[PDB]
């Protein structure tokens, strides 16, 4: 038999979360930016030995519709949060998609994974250690990824189904 | 002086759907009227003409303008890459209002869209400066080629453009 989950892409405009998803469900990347408006893939994969089928809701990293995000959350069960190595506000905002989840879902513990995306590039400018420390601080894992070369994209995604299974098994 | 108007001729594929001419509130909005007339008569040697309407959420708006990268994610003024924001007298209040596109405050460039509804939430973050004056069925047939992440079926294209 397989299992279900429900994974929600979010983090500010261009950090790489519709790049991180393809990757994921096509195995190719392009340097073309196309904007998201909404997009819902699903496949299925192997984690850990079981059979998993992966709904992904890639969203825009727009803040302005509150009604339509608030669902997002309420229905998603665990949460990719990414932001970019080379953009630190994207990496100021990360506090903020964290409170607004734990708002909608009413918990302080909502299965979720900090992402620092497109560690390919020579443009750092939030290191490594903020970002470990910030995962610590809410208890949740942090891996850095590239879209472009594939590294931790299976990583970020598969430790956020085992983050909703640990969850949900308490 | 008059405000101007401005005709679109659009296209699906190349065929032609039909012809959508705007009042443009140069009265009210001058510095905004006067980019998207300039850029629908290509007098500065840029503008609409080819291009595409790139986003089309049925429900909502008509988005287009994007002739320097095709790709929804470019466009310029004739005052440069970008523009601030005018004024924002003028308020979406209902089908066939033509408004700027932006990436935030001050950001105006040639993306615009199309009002196929009232979308007042975008009041006071985009400026409005023109509303359909002829052709709104040519703008509600658009629709049927929009989809609800505002990918198009068909290439839905500027084949002509001009002042009247
Ligand atoms: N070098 C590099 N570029 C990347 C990486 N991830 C994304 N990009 C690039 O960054 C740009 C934006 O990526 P995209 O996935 O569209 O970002 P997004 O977060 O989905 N943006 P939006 O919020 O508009 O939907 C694209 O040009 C893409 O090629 C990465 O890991 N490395
Ligand atoms: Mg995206």
């Amino acid at each position: 038999s397989m299992t279900e989950y429900k994974l929600v892409v979010v983090g500010a405009c261009g950090v790489g979360k519709s790049a991180l998803t393809i990757q994921l469900i096509q195995n190719h990347f392009v340097d073309e930016y196309d904007p998201t408006i909404e997009d819902s893939y699903r496949k299925q994969v192997v984690i850990d030995g079981e059979t998993c089928l992966l709904d992904i809701l890639d969203t825009a990293g727009q803040e302005e519709y509150s009604a339509m995000r608030d669902q997002y959350m309420r229905t998603g069960e665990g949460f990719l949060c990414v932001f970019a190595i080379n953009n630190t506000k994207s990496f100021e905002d990360i506090h903020h998609y964290r409170e607004q989840i734990k708002r909608v879902k009413d918990s302080e513990d909502v299965p979720m994974v900090l992402v620092g995306n497109k560690c390919d590039l020579p443009s750092r400018t939030v290191d490594t250690k903020q970002a470990q420390d910030l995962a610590r601080s809410y208890g949740i894992p942090f891996i850095e990824t590239s879209a472009k070369t594939r590294q931790g994209v299976d990583d970020a995604f598969y430790t956020l189904v085992r983050e909703i299974r640990k969850h949900k098994e308490k | 002086m008059v405000n101007p108007t401005v005709f679109f001729d659009i296209a699906v594929d190349g065929e032609p759907l039909g012809r959508v001419s705007f009042e443009l509130f140069a009265d009210k909005v001058p510095k905004t009227a006067e980019n998207f007339r300039a850029l629908s008569t290509g007098e500065k040697g840029f503008g609409y003409k080819g291009s595409c309407f790139h986003r089309i959420i049925p429900g909502f708006m008509c988005q287009g303008g994007d002739f320097t990268r095709h790709n929804g994610t470019g466009g310029k003024s004739i005052y440069g890459e970008k523009f601030e924001d005018e004024n924002f007298i003028l308020k979406h209040t209902g089908p066939g209002i033509l408004s700027m596109a932006n990436a935030g405050p001050n950001t105006n460039g040639s993306q615009f869209f199309i009002c196929t509804a009232k979308t007042e939430w975008l009041d006071g973050k985009h400026v409005v400066f023109g509303k359909v004056k002829e052709g709104m069925n040519i703008v509600e047939a658009m629709e049927r080629f929009g989809s609800r992440n505002g990918k198009t079926s068909k290439k839905i294209t500027i084949a002509d453009c001009g002042q009247l």
